[PDB]
RNA sequence: UAUAUAUAUAUAUAUAUAUAUAUAUAUAUAUAUAUAUAUAUAUAUAUAUAUA
RNA sequence: UAUAUAUAUAUAUAUAUAUAUAUAUAUAUAUAUAUAUAUAUAUAUAUAUAUA
């Protein structure tokens, strides 16, 4: 319900006619949310079996 | 000395249309006048430059129409005007 | 932001937040049990060390 | 069987009260910026008084 | 011309007051949504009374 839905859509409905744009924005937010650097942590040596 | 306020000047958010007064008559001319008056210029010093100009306004739709509420609400209004009842009660229903 | 005193309809530019780093796991999909188990007998407990 | 009255239950609408969320306005407190006024200090200019 | 004093103006600093803007917090009001309660109206069901 990101766009073109506020005001008229029911709380439990989605508008099929606006699906592509809503999906598009949803993916965009998904993309933006992950824009971060993969830092390196400390390490330990494993001695557990295999 | 090195005042950032004098070095980091950039247009503010909603700059192109912020000063537009809420009206329906001649929004672009009115907005243009508001910008001129807001900037501190007085008409007696701008002279002929003030008569024909026009500026973007919030009252004008992107399609080029006079709007009085956010376009989403206009979409909502027309949508709400057509909502047939989902479940109706009639004697012959099986 | 103690001062943002730009003259007229302007603003003081700030730098975008670029350096963001993560030390967890580089993932955004999760594995979960939608429906709980039936709580079966274990038949095997775990490792023994002495 | 139908109508009317009364009681109870359920549904829908409207009003009022209370709680929670969101928006807008107002008030109060604190911080920062700008303007104005008053006081004190320092510098400069002008006027007046006194001395040489 | 120089010195000293007083007054006025201007600049700079500090303090105090007031105003305006922005941020944060709290309170109140209004609007919208949701929940709960009460009242009123309408419909349906059940009971009782009266009439046909």
């Amino acid at each position: 319900k990101t766009v073109l839905s506020r005001g008229y859509i029911d709380n439990a409905q989605f508008n099929p006619l606006a699906l592509r744009s809503n999906v598009l924005l949803m993916l965009l937010q998904f993309t933006l949310s992950n824009l971060k650097i993969n830092k390196s942590s400390t390490f330990t040596s494993d001695v557990t079996t295999i | 000395t090195a005042s950032p306020a004098d070095t980091n000047v950039v247009p503010a958010k909603d700059a192109p249309t912020t000063n537009s007064p809420p009206s329906t008559t001649s929004p672009n001319q009115a907005a243009a006048d508001a910008n001129q008056q807001q900037a501190g210029i007085v008409s007696s010093q701008s002279g002929p430059n003030a008569v024909g100009d026009s500026a973007p306004s919030t009252s004008v739709n992107n399609d080029g129409d006079i709007i009085t509420r956010p376009t989403s609400d206009s979409i909502a209004a027309v949508a709400n005007a057509t909502k047939p009842a989902a479940v109706v009660s009639d004697p012959q229903s099986m | 932001s103690k001062h943002l005193s730009a003259y007229l309809d302007s603003a003081v530019a700030n730098g975008p937040e670029l350096i963001v780093e993560d030390t967890g796991l580089c993932t955004s999909f999760m594995l979960l049990d939608n429906i709980p188990s039936a709580h079966l007998t274990k038949e095997l407990i775990g490792f023994t060390w002495f």
